RNA sequence: GAGUUGAAAAUAAGCAGAGAUCCGGAGAUUCCCGAAUAGGUCAACCUUUCGAACUUCUGCUGAAUCCAUGGGCAGGCAAGAGACAACCUGGCGAACUGAAACAUCUUAGUAGCCAGAGGAAAAGAAAGCAAAAGCGAUUCCCGUAGUAGCGGCGAGCGAAAUGGGAGCAGCCUAAACCGUGAAAACGGGGUUGUGGGAGAGGCUGCUAGGCGAAUCAGUGGAGUGCGGAACCCUAGAUGGUGAAAGUCCAGUAGCCGAAAGCAUCACUCUGACCCGAGUAGCAUGGGGCACGUGGAAUCCCGUGUGAAUCAGCAAGGACCACCUUGCAAGGCUAAAUACUCCUGGGUGACCGAUAGCGAAGUAGUACCGUGAGGGA
RNA sequence: GUAACGCAAACAUUGGUGAGAAUCCAAUGCCCCGAAAACCUAAGGGUUCCUCCGCAAGGUUCGUCCACGGAGGGUGAGUCAGGGCCUAAGAUCAGGCCGAAAGGCGUAGUCGAUGGACAACAGGUGAAUAUUCCUGUACUACCCCUUGUUGGUCCCGAGG
RNA sequence: GUAGAGAAAAUGCCUCGAGCCAAUGUUCGAGUACCAGGCGCUACGGCGCUGAAGUAACCGAUGCCAUACUCCCAGGAAAAGCUCGAACGACCUUCAACAAAAGGGUACCUGUACCCGAAACCGACACAGGUAGGUAGGUAGAGAAUACCUAGGGGCGCGAG
């Protein structure tokens, strides 16, 4: 499972990962809250896989770029740019 | 700022003595002066603050000659 | 230029579950939540508007003394809060 | 290479031999305040047009006037800024005190403040020492010596050369000449002292680790200690373990090991002309050299004057003569040397909770103070 | 085991609670304040507010009680107050002047209400909020659409 | 409306059911409530149903008219919002800027608890102290003094002799 994550989405290229990103720290973040998700049904490795879902997928936009060049200043820009243009939305399992 | 631009001339430190030795200090000023000075090419006023020593090399070696050595120029 | 704070995604933290909220939901038709302390009514009402896909009313927000906001949601008399909040496990 | 999900440790769910938790090297992220830097502010917030503010870099422009300068608009990974225990360089610069009082003098160029930068910094390659005998840039220790001296000749202050060491290293530049007007601004020619010039004729270490000898019982909580019987040693350093262990444990002597990153080795002269100029010297006022102006040299400075160019200039403790030594008014430079907020390794006729750092407990905390600040 | 127990407005009873009550709760009397000892605000505090529990310590006695200890909660705004507008005293100050350094003066501006400028009232509800939530009836500022005029906008010269 | 560098201020022309400026007042807001009192709860708290009359006279403020009036001299902030307006100088310009109309539709940040003539701030204390402003009832009285009271709040955290 975790040798196997760069095999995954080391494929899905960028625009595939705002999407991938945006629907894993959705739901399975958010929505596993609420009442902490039906009070015995947490199953709390969930934050675990999540916060770490997409820290592994934020990594692949950051490091491909540094390959082409950017540097922290432009990615902290564009980070503004994208981040001011989304729109919340129902996620999977709802 | 006691400061002569081009000789690069500082007061001086002086424990100036009575009769009896009962010294102070004071400082030993620069004789500067605001004065207009005649550049060669421009051929204008150039409204500075010199030395009089300062005048003395000005006449000695022409204006540019001098304000070489204190990089700043055309005011 | 949208937010004041540019904050996330995220925002919303949880639900108030007591006594006082669950009476404000069958008596003003409103929800109650707790939000980012960096949170603006404006953003929340279109947080949870393009959330659930239900109408705010209004927002009315305070900062209970630790510094943690909490919203009071208001909905129209459309949407129906019970039944909304029912399927959220507050009931 | 086996169990983990920080400390106190409880639950709930996970991740683990297809190799986690961990350990090391290299990267990625890093809300808001703070040099703070889009603008404001009552630090950690508010407003936005979402912006490295401001300066020198660099592209265009076009003010009062031709050129130019101020200015405006742009691009910019964009160099600078702030912080830092002591040590250090530079600026300013005390007083109490000592002199049995006190003003010269001493405290002292010390404490303090201010600015600056490095691992050291500063110094530094002779216009130097020294004496007719010689030495060859600095810097530091021993010494000369508490001697020569200076000093209301009072209190006090106090050198250097000769001599022994530690450590050694030497460089570059401007003009006279040349070329593209000419001190429009660029390349070559040369820079030296018991005179010199040009001109004309992969290797190892560090940052993780690895393998690593030899003991058993009696002893009435517990045995490493006691009497008994053994064994190892290139291991008898250390820390632990129910009671003090070479042989119980982790270790140690001894050997082994690195993808990646850091450090280390890898013939003549016109004696034309050149010799750092408002400079040296000089007058006058000072500072500082052990040296209080004194016979006061040497070094540096405000004021005013104002040279010479190796048939020269400066020094050799006023000064002149003769000797000898050196080449000032442009720069650069490792070492030996100073120190400890700090890291690793070792050591202690050091402390053991009124001691040792203030602080063995989540201490610069509680508490006090408007505040600097004090402080268990 | 002494001095003291912080005004000379003032208490009394019956019942309750409980291991225990002069002191906690209820009733009835009585008395005291009323340009306060009343109810609101500003500053300041900084959770003291409300609920349930506890009574080691704290409370000048006691204590079942508390501004105390533990556990959980509570502060809802276009119109109230401030900021997103404006400026005074004062502050900081680009360029500029002056100064061993630190810095000092000072214009353009920029901050800076204690002032100007601006739009909401009643009734209702509730352990703890209410001009904030509810009901009614309002008002300010923007985006629609019907008529339009050709320019707007800023700077700028006046009224105020 | 007009002259004169002149659109505002200023030197001369006319015209005004000769009138203006306001606090109160008439209506809707408000055939609604609100409401004194009655009729039922069941144990320690309010809560369901009902619901009469709802006017006049006099006194009357330090409140409002009033940034009004008179008098006085010591001569009484600024700046924006607002209203004109003609310039010049720039921008934004024909899916647009300014004016009016009903009906729509839309609505940023922070404070809000509690004490606040104090047992919670300031006085080391649950201290006979200090602390800006607002509201101001009756009877007596010239009165915000006094005395006794209302609304509202309290009997001063040792007692007994």
């Amino acid at each position: 499972v975790k040798k196997e994550d760069e095999l995954k989405e080391l494929r899905t290229k960028t625009n595939e990962q705002l999407n991938e990103e945006i629907l894993q720290l959705k739901g399975e973040l958010f929505m596993l809250r609420l009442q902490r998700s039906a009070r015995e049904n947490f199953k709390p490795s969930d934050f675990g896989r999540m916060r770490k879902r997409v820290a592994r997928m934020l990594t692949v936009k950051r490091e491909r770029e540094i390959e082409q060049g950017v540097g922290k200043r432009l990615s902290r820009k564009l980070d503004k740019a994208w981040k001011r243009s989304i729109v919340v939305r129902p996620p999977p399992s709802l | 700022r006691r400061i002569c631009p081009f000789t690069g001339k500082k007061s001086n430190k002086a424990n100036r003595v009575s009769h009896s030795n009962h010294k102070t200090k004071r400082l030993q000023f620069v004789n500067l002066q605001y004065k207009r000075v005649w550049w060669e090419a421009g051929k204008r006023f150039v409204k500075l603050r010199l030395s009089t020593k300062a005048l003395k090399t000005i006449e000695k070696n022409g204006l540019d000659a001098v304000a070489k050595k204190a990089g700043i120029d055309l005011r | 230029y949208p937010r004041r704070i540019l904050d996330v995604y995220q925002i919303l933290q949880s639900p108030i579950i007591t006594e006082a909220a669950i009476k404000n939901i069958a008596d003003e038709n409103s929800l109650l939540f707790t939000v980012d302390v960096r949170a603006d009514k404006k953003m929340i009402r279109e947080a949870i508007s393009n959330f659930f896909g239900v109408k705010v009313r209004k927002v009315n927000t305070l900062i209970r003394p630790d510094g943690t906001k909490k919203a009071y949601i208001m909905l129209n008399k459309e949407y129906n809060a019970s039944e909304l909040a029912k399927k959220i496990g507050i009931f």
